[PDB]
């Protein structure tokens, strides 16, 4: 089996800058009069879409700013005016000798100005309380970089268990990240205490952003 | 055009058979390949069939576990995957001549899990308490403990679109999915504007419209 070796595993550039990714095949893919190497772009939750085939031929519809080069074993995909729109994983695939094989892919991420999260805290709903549940939610929206820490405090003391965190994909337009932190307690635990706060530690501030309410 | 069969839900050990109906060319003339993609993961080739002869070739990962067939009579190709495991959860695509490009089906989501189909509970994420006057408030709905994917969320019957974020669901250790759908709004609107999240989980034919109101103390 031909092995496809892509590098780097991930790229991080600012909008407008040029980027180059490499794909090396374990043996020459040159046949007929062309190299059977294709590049595909896969955006989050989407099926892959072809960019280049025959190593350097652009699919109809693809901009000039996507350029494929190489022959034999060394191939490259270059993207000029990089934008948020280009945020995806790029795979190369060889079609010279079966089985057809894909590279591990190169994840293109964009850099931007650091942005402090907009933090919102939500007390448990009346509906959830009617049952035996009580979840406290904090939204940490439109921040950068992705690296962030959330700490939950109940009456001033940290609570580590019963928290679920989730990060959105990098925004397709402004290249920011958002995250949700849910602290689930029993109805009894919730009513037993008064002060609930989530503290967001991000490089944008020397001190964590604090949002809190008292029951 | 390549049109695939609907989404599938299967228990571990079961089998799934996905269909790929073709039109707009001579079906027997081109190889049909299938490629799958686990949620937020890359692309993985599974095998090809020669519709003319019915000859096949499979990736080593699936050899003895996948069967590809076709009915030239109705220009349809099939992928059957047996001894299903949770790792098989992925969108499955058929593609005509993937090596020499070109055309892809829309994809078929197959979810494999010991979990059973279930409608979500929809809890309000009450408008954020503001210690100081004037700002932005966040509110939403927690759409918890459903199976399988997907669910759709709108706000005020699609009237409210600005500042809405419906997050990718997380797969809880229980085997059920949970997601949040939030919106940021001016704090000043909380007194006067009604906010309802409209949740639709078609797999369980469940539809919920949940009013998200300020806490009684607010």
């Amino acid at each position: 089996d031909i092995e496809l070796t892509q590098s780097p595993a991930s790229l991080a550039v600012s909008l407008g800058q040029r980027a180059t990714i490499s794909c090396k095949a374990s043996q020459s893919v040159d046949y007929d009069g062309d190299s059977y190497m294709n590049w595909y772009q896969q955006k989050p939750g989407q099926p892959p879409k072809l960019l280049i085939y025959a190593a350097s031929n652009l699919e109809s519809g693809i901009p000039v700013r996507f350029s494929g080069s190489g022959s034999g074993t060394d191939f490259t995909l270059n993207i000029h005016p990089v934008e948020e729109e280009d945020a995806a994983t790029y795979y190369c695939q060889q079609s010279n000798e079966d089985p057809f094989t894909f590279g591990s892919g190169t994840k293109l991420e964009i850099e931007r100005a650091d942005a402090a999260p907009t933090v919102s805290i939500f007390p448990p709903s009346s509906e959830q309380l009617t049952s035996g549940g009580a979840s406290v939610v904090c939204f940490l929206n439109n921040f950068y970089p992705k690296d962030i820490n959330v700490k939950w405090k109940i009456d001033g003391s940290e609570r580590q268990n019963g928290v679920l965190n989730s990060w959105t994909d990098q925004d397709s337009k402004d290249s920011t990240y958002s995250m949700s932190s849910t602290l689930t307690l029993t109805k009894d635990e919730y009513e037993r205490h008064n002060s609930y706060t989530c503290e967001a530690t991000h490089k944008t501030s020397t001190s964590p952003i604090v949002k809190s309410f008292n029951r | 055009q390549l049109v695939q069969s609907g989404a599938e839900v299967k228990k571990p050990g079961a089998t799934v058979k996905i269909s790929c109906k073709v039109s707009g060319y001579t079906f027997t003339d081109y190889y049909i390949n299938w490629m799958q993609q686990a949620p937020g993961k890359g692309l993985e080739w599974i095998g090809r069939i020669y519709p003319g002869y019915g000859n096949t070739k499979y990736n080593d990962k699936f050899k003895g576990r996948v069967t590809l067939t076709a009915d030239t009579s109705t220009d349809t190709a099939y992928m059957e995957l047996s001894s299903l495991r949770s790792e098989d959860t992925a969108v499955y695509f058929c593609a005509r001549s993937l090596t020499f490009f070109d055309v892809w089906g829309q994809g078929t989501m197959v979810t494999v899990s010991s979990a059973s189909t279930k409608g979500p509970s929809v809890f309000p994420l009450a408008p954020s308490s503001k210690s100081t006057s004037g700002g932005t408030a966040a509110l939403g709905c927690l759409v918890k403990d459903y199976f399988p994917e997907p669910v759709t969320v709108s706000w005020n019957s699609g009237a409210l679109t600005s500042g809405v974020h419906t997050f990718p669901a997380v797969l809880q250790s229980s085997g059920l999915y949970s997601l949040s759908s939030v919106v940021t709004v001016p704090s000043s609107s909380l007194g006067t504007q009604t906010y309802i999240c409209n949740v639709n989980h078609k797999p369980s034919n469940t539809k919920v419209d949940k009013r998200v109101e300020p806490k009684s103390c607010d």
